[PDB]
């Protein structure tokens, strides 16, 4: 019985947590209403890992919705799955936090974040053996940014020994909603490199490109975006929502993925991304490559850049996994220049025979590479050309902050990205 | 009569003594539920399994042995499993969090608070023996329970049982069955502080047995089902002297004095042959001469290294079913003008030859296929050191740029106990170099 | 070639052949030790929590 | 795509190897340290073997014979030629040595003087040469034995061939090279191709204080020879001139006079070991390439001298060679997407 708390907090949060319990309650076989209808017992040998249990054998996802406004929750409980949350989860404010990372962490989120607090202890108390917790949030907004790096905070100050591991959403000008979205992104960096064990960063720029070349959309909207944050926070947790030959809890893998304590910034990837000559079969080999192909990726990055400090690769579905072998073996043996000599052994691959709904197989990479640096010297330079002018710095000012903070959050970043650096070379 | 306690300790551990109970109770004939037929002395005897085997008032033949593990999944299967009636719940301990294939965790963290614990149930199972000999331990070298509780364990018996010897059987760590890569740390962590604490280890590894099952018994991927049941068949043939009437290897202390010249030089090669599929339409019987032949293969050895260029310093051929010593000699005369076996000059070139009547036993429904005869030869060889040094290298990539460390640390693990044990291990491969030079 | 020591049972027998001739840390040190590294995480976790508090 | 590694950066007959890979467009050269490689083209002294063939999914392949060494020193190949009974003490072929242990340090001090002294009471002739791994020539057991404890490593001494044939006109001595390429399979390949390494100065029985006339090496008569090139081209003549000189001055061909002592001592030295160093069972694969040194005498009788486990090739040969080499030695094992230049010895295995 290990025992995972989910916490969504935010827009962003929120909506792709909502996702991600709607398609894992499908693969458990998890109703709309917590009852179970499945047909195979691997379905429910690791249910209490996501699920609590209540009378009349329901089903109760372990998640707290958390927000400083009521609309997007409010979504959520009319929404497909909404009556399966429990009622008390549902922590939230009126006043909003204005899309400013202050609100979130200093003032508005301050007055909320006990009531939050008092929830997450509820929901560990009952735990058997608690892993940790993880959150789903966005770097570019007020709520899921500031309050929720607020959060983990005080979560580990309350639980210091216990795994942190986020799905964190990087801004992007493609697919933005404010211009302090670097800002607040900057901000919430240095909060992760410090309380985090594991982030997986979830790049709109990588989601809405591969939306628009790859899957062909015209128009890509959030919906769109969150169909494939769904499918890989689906693929990321296989392992543990399922049995195999793979006995792994979140610091198993938390240790054998993070050769240094700063650098816990993953790439996370899917396979297929099929547009729809969606009916054809796909072979391991073509499961191999894309996955592995950076337009499949989702940080944004070309791993191409950097250096891969580690890799975790997981099969779904019925497949040969003598040939699966032949081929991770293939693309590390044909490509051995991007991973780094002193860590060997470094690609590790793991099987779940139960595929995604809708998909004979499927393959979820979850790479540790210094190309990840791309992506917070993108941060850090949309930060500089605003901040070396102080503009939109007033909203900010205005909850207390100094320009002082700013600075250091500047530095922090620009450090994060100095260290990538020294490992790639 | 003298008793043998079986410890397991981690996954490995655990799951390779289950495989070898269960073939311990085919071999002496006990059921699942405890009962021996063939036992006419009910509640009690010394007989050679009593080594092995305890008895209740009600004729239950109960394993001397002690299952240990920081997480309850994998020692939760033998407490439902098909033997599950064989031991009681004092036998099985378990913890809820495991040591995260973390050595630090399991030594230092966890280890402190259920030693004692562990130390207890040992105790109730020695006040149920008259003449103790000592104890067998099975764990990975990988894991962080295998390795890090492990060590602890070892460093306490030395104290709570001074004069009792200690062997180990230990699974080295190979990439094609693990997705941990901190073993190399923890691997040289265990063997560091568990060295002066062991009599004598044999090492397996993974890789060796993953090959040997996909090449002669067409596995396409082993599972660790397939990979136990061929090693408590190694396992099974290096105890057998322990458990069944016979003259050599009759208690532990005989296999330092047969097998162990230099106490830190402690680490046998194992060979073993045959090995035949059952799915076989059926396979033409070896002989003595083609199985003893065959333990000079480098294909068929628990670790993969070439023995022609290392120096031997004892020579033990355990042989099972149809073997007579005349042609075990006509063998031995036969490889000898044909093999490149060159022994230490301090030590006699001789072999110490065992010979036990009954086949191997094969588990029903196993990979495995009944052959009248077999033999696992357990040769200190030198050349074994090729293991160390593959390890001590993968060591060296990593703690150079010290990735990993801060988990070690983290758990109150000081650094330099990494460099300690990494010169320890250098002064273990200098030993092997000095012993097979010309 | 010489064999010595042979050995017969029911069950088995056991010899000898020759081809050729030749030419610890006390119980207080322990809980010394564990309680060393129980300290060292002690001490990193204070730092922590001083880290959190400031 | 196959990977390869470079471990020594002083092979000049692996660095075109090395060359021809990568122009194939199908071979890839990793850094030296990377263990993710098909080949490797490792170092002379201490390659770790120990660490070849454990890396899954990939077959593993070495430039390198473990244990060859035996035969490629000259203690060892002294000690080897005794102790085998393949090769016998009577061995036909290798001059009398022995194994000396400079005093300062089993040996075979008073076995060579017993020889030696025989030699002396017989009339016959009793010149030795002393050599290690800084040679001499002397006709005086004394001499031979005081240079070796002037020195700290072991050294060989054995009968210095007094009737070399001499080639004509320039009476001079020389020797012939021989490359050989053994595959994983431990086939026995015969580059065809020989270079006989002359010397260019008059062969003086009455002085071997002058080593410029005894010793062929290409080094020596570059140095201290004042005839160097006059009769050949950097005093290297090939099978085609030589053979066609036994024809004109003897009456015979190079197959049937030398060359089938060639073949025969090849396979006796290589076949001895075949047992100890061969790689069909092994969980990596191992070739190499050697050159076989060997002295013919006035009667026609070939003598081998020494074996060389890193050897150089003759310039205007290593493109044939090396070639010869990616084709049955690499190629064989990794194959890519004549008229063979070796000539296969056969044998039993
Ligand atoms: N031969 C064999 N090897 C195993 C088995 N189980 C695990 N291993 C190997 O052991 C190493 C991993 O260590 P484990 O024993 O699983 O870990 P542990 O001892 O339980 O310690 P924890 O980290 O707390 O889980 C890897 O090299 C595995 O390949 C098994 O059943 N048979
Ligand atoms: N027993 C012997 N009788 C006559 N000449 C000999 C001899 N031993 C050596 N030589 C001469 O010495 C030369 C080289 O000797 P040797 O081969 O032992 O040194 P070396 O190994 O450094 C040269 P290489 O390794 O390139 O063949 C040969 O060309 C040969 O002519
Ligand atoms: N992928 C994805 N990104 C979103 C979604 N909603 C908002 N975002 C991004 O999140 C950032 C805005 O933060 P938001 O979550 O709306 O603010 P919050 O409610 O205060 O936490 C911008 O970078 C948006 O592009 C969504 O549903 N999916
Ligand atoms: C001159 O160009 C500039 C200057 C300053 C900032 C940016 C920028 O990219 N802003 C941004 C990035 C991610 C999300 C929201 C954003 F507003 C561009
Ligand atoms: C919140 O973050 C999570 C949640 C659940 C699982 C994981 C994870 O890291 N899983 C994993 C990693 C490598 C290989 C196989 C795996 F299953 C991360
Ligand atoms: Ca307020
Ligand atoms: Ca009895
Ligand atoms: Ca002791
Ligand atoms: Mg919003
Ligand atoms: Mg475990
Ligand atoms: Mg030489």
């Amino acid at each position: 019985m290990r025992e995972i708390v989910h916490i969504q907090a935010g827009q962003c949060g929120n909506q792709i947590g909502a996702k991600f319990w709607e398609v894992i309650s499908d693969e458990h076989g998890i109703d709309p209403t917590g009852s179970y209808h499945g047909d195979s017992d691997l379905q429910l040998e690791r249910i209490n890992v996501y699920y609590n249990e209540a009378t009349g054998n329901k089903y109760v996802p372990r998640a707290i919705l958390v927000d400083l406004e009521p609309g997007t929750m409010d979504s959520v409980r009319s929404g497909p799955f909404g009556q399966i949350f429990r009622p008390d989860n549902f922590v939230f404010g009126q006043s909003g936090a204005g899309n400013n990372w202050a609100k979130g962490h200093y003032t508005e989120g301050a007055e909320l974040v006990d009531s939050v607090l008092d929830v997450v202890r509820k929901e560990s108390e009952s735990c058997d053996c608690l892993q940790g917790f993880q959150l789903t949030h966005s770097l570019g907004g007020g709520t899921g940014s500031g309050m929720g790096t607020l959060l983990i905070s005080k979560i580990r100050e309350e639980y210091p020994d216990r795994i942190m591991n986020t799905f964190s959403v990087m801004p992007s000008p493609k697919v933005s909603d404010t211009v302090v979205e670097p800002y607040n992104a900057t901000l919430s960096v240095h909060q992760l490199v410090e309380n985090t064990d594991e982030t997986y960063c979830i790049d709109n720029e990588a989601l809405y490109d591969i939306c628009f070349r790859t899957l062909k959309l015209t128009t890509p909207t959030y919906g769109d975006l969150n169909h494939l944050v769904s499918a890989t926070m689906s693929g990321v947790t296989t392992c543990l929502r399922f049995p195999g030959q793979l006995n792994a809890d979140l610091r198993k893998l938390a240790v054998n993925m993070v050769p240094f304590p700063r650098l816990h910034f993953f790439m996370p990837g899917f396979a297929p991304l099929t547009s729809r000559q969606q009916y054809r079969a796909l072979t391991v080999p073509e499961l191999t490559q894309q996955m592995f192909d950076s337009k499949n990726m989702m940080a944004a990055c070309d791993p191409r850049h950097g250096r891969y400090l580690t890799v975790a690769a997981i099969f779904r579905g019925r497949m040969s996994m003598k040939e699966v072998d032949e081929q991770m073996l293939n693309v590390q043996n044909k490509n051995s220049s991007y991973f780094v000599e002193w860590i060997p052994n470094n690609v590790k691959t793991a099987v779940c025979d139960i595929p995604p709904r809708g998909l004979k197989m499927s393959a979820t990479f979850i790479g540790n590479s210094t190309a990840i640096q791309e992506l917070f010297k993108r941060i850090s330079e949309q930060f500089t050309a605003m901040f070396r002018r102080k503009a939109f710095l007033h909203w900010y000012t205005g909850e207390g902050m100094d320009e002082m903070e700013f600075t250091e959050a500047e530095s922090n970043m620009n450090d994060l990205v100095s260290e990538y650096q020294q490992y790639q070379d | 009569m003298r008793e043998c306690i079986s410890i397991h300790v981690g996954q490995a551990g655990v799951q390779i003594g289950n495989a070898c109970w269960e073939l311990y109770c085919l071999e002496h004939g006990i059921q699942p539920d405890g009962q021996m037929p063939s036992d006419k002395t009910i509640g009690g005897g010394d007989d050679s399994f009593n080594t092995f085997f305890s008895e209740t008032g009600a004729g239950k033949h109960v394993p001397r042995a002690v299952f240990v593990d920081l997480e309850p999944t994998v020692i939760d299967e033998v407490r439902t499993g098909t033997y599950r009636q064989l031991f009681h719940p004092e036998q099985l301990i378990t913890g809820k969090e495991d040591a995260a294939n973390n050595y630090a965790r399991g030594h230092y963290t966890i280890g402190k608070e259920i030693i004692d614990l562990v130390l207890d149930r040992i105790r109730k199972l020695a006040d149920q023996c008259t003449g103790l000999q000592g104890f067998l331990v099975f764990h990975s070298f990988g894991g962080g329970t295998g390795s890090g509780f492990t060590s602890l364990l070892m460093e306490r018996l030395s104290v709570d049982y001074g004069k009792k010897s200690k062997l180990e059987f230990s699974i080295y760590p190979a990439p094609q069955v693990s997705t941990a890569v901190v073993e190399p740390y923890n691997s040289i962590l265990t063997t560091h502080t568990t060295l002066e604490h062991s009599d004598c280890a044999f090492m397996v590894d993974n890789e060796a047995i993953y090959d040997i099952c996909r090449r002669n018994l067409d596995i396409e991927r082993p599972t660790y089902t397939n990979l136990n049941r061929l090693i408590s068949q190694i396992v099974s043939s290096i105890t057998a002297s322990l458990r069944f009437d016979g003259a050599l290897n009759v208690d532990l202390t005989e296999f330092q004095t047969n097998l162990v010249p230099y106490p830190r030089i402690h680490f046998p090669l194992a060979t073993y042959a045959p090995v035949i599929s059952a799915e076989k339409a059926y396979h033409e019987q070896l002989s003595v001469a083609e199985i003893t032949n065959a333990c000079f293969e480098p294909a068929n050895q628990m670790v993969k290294c070439d023995p022609r260029h290392g120096k031997y310093m004892a020579c033990c051929l355990l042989y099972r079913g149809d073997v007579v010593p005349k042609d075990v000699n006509a063998a031995i005369a036969t490889i000898k003008t044909k093999r490149s076996i060159q022994f230490v000059d301090w030590c006699p070139t001789g072999f110490k030859v065992g010979i036990n009547y009954q086949p191997p036993t094969v588990v029903p429904g196993g990979d495995l296929a009944k052959v009248q005869r077999a033999v696992c030869m357990l040769s200190n060889t030198t050349a074994i050191a090729e293991a160390w040094a593959r390890l001590d290298h993968k060591f060296d990539l990593m703690y150079a740029k010290r990735a990993f460390v801060h988990w070690y640390v983290g758990e109150g693990m000081e650094e330099g106990e990494f460099s300690e044990a990494r010169e320890d291990m250098a002064a273990l491969e200098k030993d092997y170099e000095e012993v097979g030079v010309d | 070639m010489e064999v010595i020591e042979l050995n017969k049972c029911t069950s088995g027998q056991s010899f000898e052949v020759i081809l050729k001739p030749p030419s610890d840390p006390s119980l207080e040190e322990i809980q010394k030790k564990l309680e060393a590294a129980e300290e060292r995480r002690k001490y990193q976790e204070a730092e922590l929590l001083k880290h959190l508090a400031e | 795509m196959y990977t390869f590694v470079v471990r020594d950066e002083n092979s000049s007959v692996y660095a075109e190897v090395s060359r021809l890979l990568l122009a194939t467009g199908q071979w890839k050269r990793l850094r030296k340290d990377n263990p993710r490689f098909n080949l490797m083209l490792g170092e002379r002294n201490r390659l770790p073997f120990g660490r070849l063939g454990h890396e899954p999914g990939l077959v593993q392949l070495v430039n390198y014979y473990r244990g060859a060494d035996k035969l490629c020193r000259k203690a060892s190949l002294v000690k080897l030629i005794k102790t085998s009974p393949e090769l016998s003490e009577s061995c036909t072929w290798f001059p009398e040595s022995y194994v000396i242990y400079p005093t300062n340090l089993t040996d075979e001090r008073e076995v060579f003087l017993a020889a030696y002294n025989r030699r002396r009471e017989g009339r016959e002739g009793n010149v030795w040469i002393a050599k290690s791994s800084g040679i001499l020539i002397s006709s005086e057991a004394s001499e031979l034995l005081d240079f070796i404890d002037e020195q700290g490593q072991v050294h060989v001494i054995q009968k210095y061939l007094e009737k070399p044939l001499l080639l004509e006109p320039g009476h001079r001595k020389f020797d012939i090279r021989s490359w050989v390429l053994v595959d994983h399979l431990y086939n026995i390949y015969l580059y065809r191709e020989g270079v006989l390494r002359t010397s260019s100065e008059p062969y003086n029985s009455a002085n071997f204080q002058d080593k410029t006339c005894h010793l062929t090496n290409h080094c020596i008569q570059k140095e201290y020879s004042k005839n160097y090139g006059r009769y050949e081209e950097g005093n290297e003549m090939f099978f085609e001139e030589f053979n066609q000189y036994l024809m004109d001055a003897l009456n015979t061909t190079l197959e049937n006079s030398i060359l089938l002592q060639i073949k025969h001592i090849i396979r006796s030295c290589l076949m001895c070991i075949e047992p100890a160093i061969s790689t069909k069972h092994l969980h990596y694969q191992s070739f190499q390439l050697f050159g076989f040194d060997f002295m013919v005498d006035e009667e026609l009788k070939v003598w081998l001298i020494e074996v060389n486990g890193a050897p150089a090739c003759a310039q205007k040969l290593y493109a044939e060679l090396c070639q010869g080499i990616v084709d049955v030695a690499i190629s064989s094992v990794f194959p890519l997407a004549p008229t063979s230049i070796f000539i296969k010895l056969h044998h039993h295995h």
